[PDB]
């Protein structure tokens, strides 16, 4: 089960 | 740019048995970056249908992929890897050696 | 007993040559469970292991979706990181991520991770902690900065305490059979004769998995570490590893040595020798 | 799809209020926010709240009250400011399109009553200053209770009220503007259509 | 962060129009929506970065560019009355950003016949001796009127400083004739100060009203002046008293 959120830019 | 040159072992899935239908790997790992070129060999001719694993990499962020096909041993065939890489002037070629 | 779970993440731009290659896996300990492939026709989050393939359509759509996602974020990055570096459009790059959790035993967490990596080299790091970033250079505190502003460590902290832990669970359940079960490996030891003086004892593990295992050579039942030579762990391609060990021994010596292994497949600890 | 049922929402100066915004989404990841767009039509941005936030997003003087389960997305404007009245629109990105494209509700018009401390309702004739005999009629003064309606007459032009604010004074005062090409049009009969205080001021 | 321009624009049927949007925050993602009455705000077309456009929900009718991360041009090749809408450029750092910036917006009318483009007449009222006698204010009171499209900015200038305090504007034109869509508009806006304040002949109140309406390019076919973007202003001194002599 992956991870995401909004706004992860580098 | 970090640059790490490709570890290789070339070796069966299963032990050799000569007329047994088996798999022949090379596993190059330890390297960067990624864009690698990986044929296997039947006595110096590139195998057509290789498959390889899905690019992954070991915690030191170097990469391995397995490269691998069905084939069946022979007293007589001959089988190698030729890896070729940035940090390779030319293709490196490691022979299949049941022994090891 | 413990037990990880990990995704990967590799982003290699190709310019002149099309977009970005990216391409992530999902690894369950050893096995690999899902893929995505950029380059694949018609990306999706793929199955790799029978066990994920019970999930249904809404996970597999959500994975995918998470997949390009994190393509699309890389894409970005590298763009970025170009600026960040002051490199040029026409050098290819590498943008590596993994991040997973470990669980003990007990299915709590024992260690968590999320860690970025530019050209092979570390990038920014979310601590042991799981509540601070460790940058490795100035480009890097760049990130860092934008990630502390949206409390990035927080979200992600509560990530890889509750949804990897818990859905780590629920793969251990649903591999049971296969995740859970310690293949042992088949060993033996091969001699190879150097010359009338040397020769090579090679101890032989084959078929096991989980891929941690442990080989020696003793002399006279004392340790033979430095004098032994260990090829990488290698994976056989149905999922389970290989792994020799060597020692060079004077002829006529050989019944001195012998191979141990220790594995999590067998009930205790192997002592083998050369059939002489 | 992003639900805002009040088209507006009036509040006392001072006083906070909340403006409702409901949203539909199936993904579990998502992102809320807040948009101003003032009179002069600007997009303001004001605050954003990510699913995985457990925290309640705040900004100044916005705090976004986020009920995942609820499925609302409340912005609240604490001690409202005259230059609070605008439209407010609320919006979502989610995963379904990898967060590509804005989802905005049909906006709230927020409209900020001032406190008016003395009402003195009165409709005066203002002059041009230039050579010209037009004219002009200002209802002023009164109370944020009152009404202006629009005319029914389609030859005499009524603004919508204003409210104006003298701050070194910390004064404020509504107006609404009325004239006419036409003649018989004078102030006392300007504003007949709204029902305007029984003592409004109408000088000789 | 997001500079948009133009502000305004009146176009004719059938000319074409760059809107123009640069960014100054090295962002990846940029964007253009229409906002349309019952339509939200509808996506035009995104650009994930530079050298990469893709078509929103309504693409049709425009073309956009990615030369350079930091601008995205909206262009419309031939405009026409349906593109007649409020266009906002938007921002962000990536795909999945959440700093979304919003350009000031551009407001296009796409008019059949430029002769419907009219500048404001500007006109101050004075305050009324009454409002002086009964309030000790003074209101003045700015009408703009006969303008079209529904273009303007207008500003209260005292004493040659834009002022805010005490002003008070319409916040929608009212039309002078509302069922016609090519009906001129007007405008009010009301100044207070003390009457005191106005009460001195030395004291100069301004309205000006910026009118944005046709460019230099656009062909004009009337006899009547060239209705072009431009300032137009009325104003009024303070009325000192009879009297003498401004109070103190």
């Amino acid at each position: 089960k992956r991870w995401i959120i909004l706004g992860l830019n580098k | 740019m970090i640059q790490r040159t490709p570890k290789i072992q070339v070796y069966s899935r299963h032990p050799a048995e000569n007329g047994k239908s088996n798999f022949l790997n090379c596993y190059v790992s330890g390297f960067h970056p990624s864009d690698i070129e990986v044929d296997l060999l039947k006595n110096g001719e590139r195998i057509e249908k290789v498959e390889h694993s899905d690019l992954s990499f070991s915690k030191d962020w170097s990469f391995y992929l397995l490269y691998y096909t069905e084939f069946t041993p022979t007293e007589k065939d001959e089988y190698a890897c030729r890896v070729n890489h940035v940090t390779l002037s030319q293709p490196k070629i490691v022979k299949w050696d049941r022994d090891m | 007993g413990s037990h990880s779970m990990r995704y990967f993440h590799t982003s290699v731009s190709r310019p002149g040559r099309g977009e970005p290659r990216f391409i992530t896996v999902g690894y369950v300990d050893d096995t690999l469970f899902v893929r995505f492939d950029s380059d694949a026709a018609s990306p999706r989050e793929e199955p790799r292991a029978p066990w994920i393939e019970q999930e249904g359509p809404e996970y597999w759509d959500r994975e995918t979706q998470i997949c390009k996602a994190k393509a699309q974020t890389d894409r970005e990055d590298l763009r970025t990181l170009l600026r960040y570096y002051n490199q040029s459009e026409a050098g290819s790059h590498t943008l590596q991520n993994m991040y997973g959790c470990d669980v003990g035993p007990d299915g709590r967490l024992l260690r968590g991770y999320h860690q970025d990596a530019y050209d092979g080299k570390d990038y920014i790091a979310l601590n042991e902690d799981l509540s601070s970033w460790t940058a490795a250079d100035t480009a890097a505190q760049i990130t860092q900065r934008k990630w502390e502003a949206a409390r990035v460590a927080e979200q992600l902290r509560a990530y890889l305490e509750g949804e990897c832990v818990e859905w780590l669970r629920r793969y251990l359940e649903n591999g049971k059979e296969t995740l859970q079960r310690a293949d042992p490996p088949k060993t033996h030891v091969t001699h190879h004769p150097i010359s009338d003086h040397e020769a090579t004892l090679r101890c032989w593990a084959l078929g096991f998995y989980p891929a941690e295992i442990t080989l020696t050579w003793q002399r006279d039942g004392e340790d033979q570490t430095q004098d032994t030579e260990l090829v990488e762990t290698r994976p056989a391609g149905d999922r389970t590893f290989q792994k020799w060990a060597a020692v060079v021994v004077p002829s006529g010596e050989e019944q001195r040595y012998t191979c141990h292994v220790q594995h999590e497949g067998l009930p205790k600890p192997l002592t083998l020798r050369w059939e002489p | 799809k992003i639900t805002q049922t009040q088209p507006g929402m009036f509040v006392q100066e001072k006083e906070a209020v909340t403006l409702d915004c409901t949203y539909d989404t199936s993904d579990q990841s998502y992102g809320l926010f807040w948009y101003k767009q003032p009179s002069s039509g600007e997009m303001i941005f004001l605050i954003y709240q990510g699913s995985y936030d457990e925290q309640n997003a705040t900004e100044g003087r916005y705090s976004l009250n986020f009920q995942k389960a609820r499925k609302s997305a409340n912005l609240v404007i604490s001690a409202s400011q005259l230059g609070d009245s605008a439209m407010y629109f609320c919006a979502m990105r989610d995963l379904r399109d990898n967060f590509n494209k804005f989802y905005f509700g049909s906006g709230t018009k927020l409209n900020v009553k001032p406190n008016i401390q003395n009402p003195d309702p009165a409709v005066y004739q203002l002059r041009d200053s230039k050579s010209s005999d037009k004219s002009v009629c200002l209802f002023t003064d009164f109370d944020s209770q009152t009404n202006v309606s629009q005319s029914k007459d389609s030859d005499v032009y009524i603004t919508d009220k204003c409210v104006l604010d003298m701050r070194s004074m910390d004064f404020k005062s509504n107006s609404a503007v009325a004239w006419s090409n036409k003649s018989d049009f004078a102030c006392a009969n300007a504003f007949n259509n709204s029902i305007i205080p029984e003592d409004t001021f109408f000088p000789s | 962060g997001v500079t948009q321009t133009p502000k305004f624009q009146v176009l004719k049927t059938g000319q074409s129009m760059t809107l123009q949007c640069a960014q100054d925050m090295n962002h990846e993602y940029m964007s253009w929506y229409r906002q349309d009455p019952g339509m939200g705000l509808r996506l035009i077309h995104y650009s994930v970065g530079a050298g990469i456009t893709d078509q929103g929900e309504v693409p049709n009718g425009y073309n956009v560019s990615r030369s350079t991360t930091e601008d995205f041009p909206l262009r419309l090749l031939s405009a026409a009355p349906s593109q007649t809408s409020v266009y906002f450029c938007a921002s962000r750092e990536g795909l999945g950003g959440t700093e979304a910036f919003f350009g000031q917006g551009t407001r296009l009318t796409v008019v059949e016949d430029l002769n419907k483009v009219f500048p404001p007449e500007v006109a101050v009222f004075e305050p009324s001796e009454a409002e002086i006698s009964h309030t000790q204010k003074a209101t003045l009171v700015c009408l703009a009127t006969g303008f079209y499209p529904d273009h303007v900015e207008l500003s209260w200038w005292v004493n040659g400083k834009e002022v805010h305090s005490g002003v008070c504007t319409d916040p929608q034109p009212l039309k002078e004739q509302p069922a016609l869509n090519d009906s001129r508009y007007a405008l009010s806006s009301r100044l207070r100060v003390s009457a005191t304040f106005w009460q001195d002949p030395r004291n100069h109140f301004r309205c000006q009203v910026q009118f944005y309406g046709l460019s230099e390019n656009d062909e004009w076919t009337q006899d009547r002046a060239k209705p072009v973007t431009q300032i137009v202003s009325a104003e009024a001194w303070g009325r000192a008293d009879a009297s003498g002599l401004v109070p103190r």
